């Protein structure tokens, strides 16, 4: 049984989610300005500007494409909320009428990808992957929650919507609460 | 600053004089909101038949508004909701099976018939009042009709549908700068502090009901926000409330604001749940406890419109009404009631007065004293106009 | 300390901590040298302020809002909206008029369709066979209104069939317009005589419940007269007064508040109707013999008699002419012995402070008392409060009374409740509160049941008379608390020395603190002791609790008067 | 037409025996109006011209209730909205509707064999993603559901607690009132809000002394022979200071949604409007948590989340003195400093006129 232990800064951050999107009924501001894409491209640049052994960066490279791929193929299946469906389908009337077929990589922020990470030791443990394969895989996950929490406050700040503007979260209106929660 | 002062008995002011106008269509009483439910219009009825049984017919003039039509309607609400409620029909609801839970209209605010004309015979009355004044034939649009503050731009909460004092309030716009709102229902009238909150065009007081009672809004810091901070005063009472103390704290906040805000038109909600016995209110209040605020607002000598509102029981209602009307009109009406076709509602003692209960008024001097102390503080500063 | 939070927010949030110390506070204030407010109202973001909205002119876009929106579940926190209690009378009497607006809309509503279709029959009569057989009739009916026809037809006329007769309307008006009509008019016919039938036990039925259903803090008070007056009640309350007094002592700029509890005794026909009402009470109570309802008699006679210190004689006057209208010392009762007979015979410090003090024609008067005469006391001044409120709403029951105006129309109709008049319980313009006094002697002697005795209350008084409703369960308990001052020895002779005291014209500091030391050895550490302190000239009574070692009177005002009760307090040996 | 009403029978019917029984004791002027009324079309606007497998009654997904579009191959449903795609109610899929692990099977026709051939087929592909194989295949064979924090990360936290339908409810939320519903039609009339009794309220129960108002210092009790002088005592929830409700100005007994907090509980949150952000933490209750004494007592600063002793950074009530007599003056001093040089600025610009 495969054990992912989060920085508890993080920790709270996903709890302080949790909440958000719970309630006090806000929702993600998307396009976000920060995507999932913009950050693993920022790690993996980073971390090979260090990094001079060549299968550790291919090792990283993989890492980043298959966290990528399943971040895509897994975002509408289950890390979504039950107040969030509304605004996932609306995306996809939007795409669908603008004719790009949609990239969930390239609309939604960090959040989510810290909901995936989360989630990961269940999503491993219900495989039969390879214990070296599933140890590396934590190991490197592990070294990007590192990287990550050594940048934590350029992407999780707090900005209280209802005030300035930009905040990370916006407000719903009633009948945006009323179709998602109550259909 | 509140201070204990008894109960005057409400008199007629001598010289205000003032040619005002009876908006009544004769159709709208047979609507009907199904089975039980606590506002229906039967009461619109009552009510102007004792206007045509004690003979007011002679004192003023009677009209009857042209409907609003949807483009006119939709001067506040979307374009969506306007159709839906102009589509929608018991027979093919399962059809709206979205829509229906996203604008609240299936649940608390059943769709029953005629539900587009009735609203649509409210909103003309109240634009058409609030044009006549504005053109200045009369001085006074009484509209017992009208009067739905709980219909927000995109849902109808609370029994109302079409929210016709905002239509009125914008008709009024066009021509008078600034339009004070009164609001004497026993809740919150939060559709139309709601659409005007971020303006100083149009100043809201609201006396209402605060604690776990719909629409849970309304606290004592809502005070306005943009360019409107400090245009607009809530007040939350307490239970049990009495004709004296409800005058005690009315008087003072309205001489208050008609000094500072210098309104050039008022529109006074005149509703009729905030009474002794009705199914929904719980204040404990009189004819003569109501027919006081509204001897007041006149007294100043203001064009104003008159607006009708709630409304649970429609015996004390109906009185109310014609009460109200007769004591805009500069007379003093006797206080037994001919005969009318209903005359069978009003027993046991077929009179025209309605008796308080003995409840226990909860409204403590020092708690009335804080308020009022809160909203004096806030208003110094409306001082310019 | 960390530049954290504001100066001015800080000095908020510590006013409520030094509030009440003004010194303090403003100390401190001097020392340190002094956007959604509102919780109800979001902001939705300017990406849904964009909806069609189609009237919209320029003013109506700078004046209206759009953005700063709020609704009854984030107020509500997803749970509230708590209704009001509604007792059941109040539902009974809802029902009533549900049935009432239901006969009557369907009536309404046939009757401006029938009124339509029958003129629109008047248009087709005079027309040729010709022109009946193009006539189509516009979808309503050249009327304003196009639902309700449609509705009194399918409620009529199955609604599928409804249907099939409301088109075949429109197309066919010169075959189905009469055939419509008549039944129309037949339905409205048999409608009508069953909702007239029906009105008669409508009214009847209203009738008996809407007094009851309109005055219910009534109600809440067959207990809360039954529960609320214990000794633990009436001791709570003055021992909160004192407690609160000491509690704000502390706070010194607070003056030395007043004693526990004041009363003020204006009216003094009451207590003769009291002694009657009890009298009569003991006359129909079969739980003692005659000569304990002699003793209780006497008892409250003569007490009444002393303590307010009014003449007997007079008294007896009063209390036989009373009983016109309807057709012995205070020791010589307070011992057996004493009633069995008459019933059967039918340095210089010290001396200055002794000196001074020795008050001249007593007017101030005292009684100090154990538990069970504050409780008998307490009764007596409740019962005598009640009364008096409604002998002060007397005159203008009466003036109301007088003027009710019965509209005859109804009368003759019967529509007014008789029953009250059947049995003749109701106020005839004379005195009301005389009619109330004797209502209350029939209900003590049952001549009358309770129910009778309530709704007479309610319909009379209209609403502000209900605590009466007890009148006799609170003298059944005022007699029996008197029975407990004859039997129980101590309470005997702690009344006897009430005798002495209040019999005595002339004393000082000195013999009251005699007598307080000589009723303290009747009663151990455990009891308390209160002072029932009258006033003869202003008739005000001052109830003060005691703390066992607290002083006989209330504390002085000069220094001077301070240490001569200190001296005097020394000068007899007892701890001070 | 015999059908019941209201009343309790047909409309053309009078009252039965029973009704009247248990219920009894043994020209006009509004003719006029079409004649006075007379239209008003005087606005401005008049111009505008206007096998039975049984199906489910939950989402599968997020088992909670609604209207759902139930499965065809398995007793599974879900809500319209929680499908990937969701599905538009208004075009239904023309025909049977198979989930997503139905039609799973039906594609891989009950055999495994062609399981692991795909399998491979994909790892074969995809190298680049050697990695998260497995994966990326099963993803589009697992029915979708709304999102549940692992339980490992609400352990945490022991002041983090779902709700009834897995919502965030961090105790500060009050309790399920259930049948206080029953409670609240009290048989007598005693409900919710207290009205007209507060004799026992005034007064702690297991102690039995009077609850006092930290504000004015009394238990006005009035008395229930003069009721006209009580003040409604509440108590707070947290620290228990009995207050008055004219002492807190606000007027409702807090009952339904939250617990009620007095003025004495400092901040959780700063908005410092010049506007920055928050200055607690969470509760990182258990073992798990470090608590640091310092070393040093005077200008160590650290954060807002002190705790007071005789990272959570615990410190000495003498040494909060000194640093709030450390701010006191130097924010003397800094505003003597800035009266001087305004008032050196002043004789500045004095002299050089
Ligand atoms: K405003
Ligand atoms: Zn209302
Ligand atoms: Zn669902
Ligand atoms: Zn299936
Ligand atoms: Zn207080
Ligand atoms: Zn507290």
């Amino acid at each position: 049984k495969i054990s992912l232990q989060i920085p508890i800064k993080l920790k709270s951050v996903l709890v302080d989610d949790w909440e958000y999107v719970t309630k006090d009924k806000k929702i993600c501001r998307l396009p976000a300005d920060v995507t999932v894409e913009m950050v693993l491209n920022k790690y993996e640049h980073e971390v090979s500007q260090e990094l001079e052994s060549p299968g550790s960066q291919s090792q990283l490279s993989e890492y980043c494409a298959g966290l990528k791929l399943y971040f895509d193929k897994c975002l509408g299946n289950m890390l979504l909320y039950r107040l969030e469906r509304l605004q996932y389908d609306e995306l996809l009337k939007k795409s669908s009428k603008d004719q790009k077929p949609l990239v969930p990589i390239r609309i939604y922020g960090a959040i989510h990808l810290l909901r995936l990470i989360s989630v990961l030791p269940e999503l491993i443990s219900s495989t039969t992957m390879d214990l070296q394969s599933c140890q590396l895989l934590i190991k490197q996950t592990e070294d990007f929650l590192v990287w990550l929490l050594m940048h934590v406050d350029e992407y999780f700040n707090d900005k209280d919507p209802n005030r300035s503007d930009d905040a990370l979260y916006v407000n719903t209106s009633s009948q945006y609460e009323g179709v998602a929660l109550g259909m | 600053v509140y201070e204990a002062t008894p109960f005057d008995p409400i008199t007629v002011k001598p010289s205000d004089k003032r040619r005002v106008a009876y908006f009544y269509d004769a159709d709208v009483g047979n609507y009907a909101y199904g089975a039980g439910h606590p506002m229906k219009p039967h009461r619109i009825r009552m009510a102007h038949s004792l206007i045509m049984n004690y003979g007011l017919y002679k004192k003023m003039e009677i009209y009857r508004a042209k409907p609003a039509t949807k483009q006119e309607m939709c001067q506040f609400h979307t374009d969506e909701y306007i159709d839906f409620l102009s589509r929608v029909t018991p027979d093919n609801l399962e059809m709206f099976k979205r829509e229906s839970v996203k604008f609240n209209v299936g649940d608390d605010c059943p769709v029953f018939d005629g539900l587009y004309e009735y609203c649509s015979i409210s909103g003309g009355g109240s634009m058409e009042g609030a044009a006549r004044l504005n053109r200045g034939k009369c001085d006074v649009a009484v509209n017992y009709a009208g009067g739905l503050h709980h219909a927000k731009k995109s849902e109808a909460s609370g029994f109302c549908y079409l929210n016709d004092i905002v239509l009125g309030i914008i008709e009024l716009l066009r021509y008078h700068p600034r339009v004070l709102y009164i609001d004497i229902d026993v809740h919150h009238g939060d559709g139309v502090e709601e659409a005007f909150y971020t303006t100083d065009r149009v100043m809201t007081c609201s006396f209402h009901k605060y604690g776990e009672f719909f629409p849970g809004t309304g606290e004592l810091r809502d005070i306005g926000v943009g360019a409107g901070k400090n245009y607009a005063v809530n007040v939350p009472l307490r239970d049990g409330i009495d004709d004296a103390t409800y005058r005690s704290v009315f008087e003072p906040v309205i001489k208050k604001i008609m000094e500072w805000y210098q309104p050039s038109a008022v529109v006074l909600q005149c509703g009729g749940d905030s009474l002794s016995g009705d199914r929904l209110g719980c204040f404990n209040l009189s004819m003569e406890g109501h027919a006081n605020c509204v001897n007041y607002v006149k007294s100043f000598g203001i064009p104003m419109m008159v607006v009708g509102g709630g409304g649970y029981t429609m015996r004390n209602v109906a009185r109310t009404w014609c009460f109200e009307t007769g004591l805009l009109n500069n007379v003093v009406l006797d206080k037994d009631l001919p005969y009318n076709e209903y005359y069978e509602y009003y027993g046991p003692d077929y009179k025209l007065s309605v008796r308080p209960s003995n409840m226990f008024n909860v409204n403590t001097p020092e708690y009335l004293d804080k308020v009022m102390t809160n909203i004096f503080a806030n208003l110094e500063n409306t001082k310019y106009a | 300390s960390q530049d954290i939070l504001d100066l001015d927010d800080l000095v908020e949030k510590v006013d409520f901590y030094l509030g009440s110390n003004k010194e303090l506070f403003t100390w401190f204030k001097n020392f340190v040298g002094y956007e959604a407010f509102g919780p109800s109202y979001k902001r939705l973001p300017k990406s849904d302020t964009f909806m069609p909205c189609s009237g919209r002119d320029d003013m109506c876009w700078e004046v209206l809002n759009d953005e700063w929106v709020g609704h009854p579940v984030w107020a509500s926190e997803d749970s509230g909206f708590i209704a009001h209690r509604k007792n059941q009378y109040e539902e009974t009497l809802f029902k009533i008029e549900e049935e009432r607006h239901e006969y009557d809309f369907y009536i309404e509503s046939n009757l401006r369709t029938i009124q339509c279709l029958e003129t629109i029959v008047n248009k087709i009569e005079n027309m040729t066979e010709n022109e009946k057989a193009n006539f189509k009739l516009p979808p309503g009916l050249g009327h304003t209104s196009m639902t309700i026809y449609k509705k009194v037809i399918r409620k009529v006329y199955d609604k599928e069939r409804g249907f099939e007769i409301i088109d075949a309307l429109h197309e066919h008006p010169a075959v189905t317009a009469p055939v419509v009509l008549k039944r129309l008019k037949q339905k409205d016919e048999e409608w009508r005589r069953a909702q007239r039938e029906w009105n008669k036990v409508w009214r009847e039925l209203e009738q008996k419940v809407f007094f009851k259903s309109l005055d219910h803090l009534g109600l809440t008070f067959k207990q809360a007269d039954k529960k609320l007056l214990t000794t633990k009640q009436l001791i709570s309350e003055i021992s909160s007064i004192k407690v609160d007094q000491t509690n704000k002592k502390i706070h010194w700029l607070t003056p030395k508040p007043k004693s526990q509890l004041d009363f003020d005794f204006p009216d003094k026909n009451i207590f003769y109707d009291i002694l009657c009402l009890a009298d009569t009470f003991i006359t129909h109570t079969t739980a003692y013999s005659n000569p304990d309802k002699e003793r209780l008699k006497d008892l409250l006679k003569y007490f009444i008699s002393l303590f307010f210190s009014i003449s007997f004689e007079k008294i007896e006057e009063s209390l036989y002419s009373h009983k016109q209208n309807v057709s012995m010392s205070l020791l010589d009762i307070l011992h057996r012995s004493r009633y069995q007979k008459l019933k059967r015979s039918n340095g210089n410090l010290v001396e200055e402070a002794n000196s001074q003090g020795i008050i001249q024609n007593r007017s101030i008067f005292n009684l100090f008392a154990n538990t069970n005469i504050y409780i008998f006391f307490r009764h007596w001044t409740t019962i005598y409060e009640r009364l008096l409120e409604i002998k002060q709403m007397n005159e203008r029951v009466t003036k109301e009374i007088n003027t009710r105006s019965t509209v005859t129309f109804a009368k003759d109709l019967d529509l007014l409740s008789s029953q009250l008049s059947e049995m003749g319980l109701d106020f005839v313009g004379e005195d009301a509160y005389k009619q109330v006094l004797r209502l209350s002697r029939r209900l003590i002697n049952g001549d009358l049941e309770h129910q009778w005795f309530e709704e007479s209350l309610r319909q009379a008084y209209n609403n502000k008379a209900f605590k009466l409703y007890t009148i006799d369960k609170v003298t059944q308990s005022l007699v029996k608390h008197a029975h407990t001052l004859m039997t129980d020895a101590k309470t005997a002779e702690i009344m006897a020395l009430f005798v002495k005291d209040r019999n005595a014209s002339t004393t000082s500091a000195k013999d009251q603190i005699i007598y307080r030391l000589q009723v303290r050895s009747h009663m151990s550490n455990t009891e308390n002791m209160f002072r029932i302190e009258f006033d003869k000239r202003t008739l005000h009574v001052s109830i003060q609790y005691i703390a066992l070692d607290d002083l006989t009177l209330k504390e002085p005002k000069a220094d001077e008067d301070k240490w001569k009760y200190y001296v005097t307090s020394y000068a007899l040996p007892h701890p001070t | 037409d015999s059908k019941v009403s209201v009343t309790g029978l047909p409309l053309n019917k009078g009252p039965s025996e029973k009704i009247k029984r248990e219920s009894l004791w043994n020209d006009l002027k509004t003719f006029l109006t079409e004649n006075m009324t007379e239209e008003s079309n005087i606005r401005s606007t008049i111009g505008w011209n206007g096998i039975d497998f049984e199906n489910e009654d939950f989402c599968s997904a997020c088992n909670q209730s609604g209207s759902f579009l139930c499965c065809d191959t398995c007793p599974k449903s879900f809500h319209f909205l929680c499908l990937d795609p969701p599905i538009d109610p208004n075009n239904l899929p023309k025909g049977d509707w198979h989930c997503n692990e139905c039609k799973f099977k039906i594609f891989i026709n009950n055999s495994m064999a062609t399981l692991k051939k795909i399998e491979s087929n994909f790892i074969k592909q995809n190298n680049n993603v050697k990695i998260f194989a497995k994966l990326l295949f099963n993803i589009d064979s697992h029915n979708p559901k709304q999102f549940q924090l692992p339980n490992y990360i609400k352990e945490t936290f022991p002041a983090v607690k779902t709700g009834s339908r897995g919502q965030y409810s961090d105790e500060n939320d009050k309790i399920p009132l259930t049948d206080r519903q029953l409670f609240n039609t009290s048989y007598g009339q005693s409900i919710t809000k207290l009205d007209s009794y507060n004799p026992d309220t005034h007064i702690d129960s297991n102690s039995g002394k009077f609850l006092i108002c930290y504000k004015c210092n009394q238990t006005r009790l009035g008395s229930w022979s003069h009721p006209e002088n009580s003040r409604l005592i509440m108590t707070c929830d947290y620290c228990q200071t009995p207050w008055h409700l004219d002492c807190v100005p606000r007027a409702s007994f807090k009952n339904l949604g939250s617990k009620w907090k007095c003025p004495l509980h400092s901040p959780t949150k700063v908005y410092k409007k010049i506007y920055k952000v928050w200055k607690k933490q969470r509760l990182i209750n258990k073992k798990n948590q470090l608590y640091y004494e310092p070393l040093q007592k005077i200008g160590y600063q650290n954060n807002g989340n002190i705790q007071i002793i005789p990272k959570i950074t615990q410190i000495d009530e003498n040494s909060i003195k000194y640093d709030f007599f450390d701010k006191i003056y130097k924010s003397k001093m800094v505003q003597k400093r800035k009266l001087f040089q305004f008032q050196e600025s002043l004789i500045d610009k004095l002299v050089s006129n």
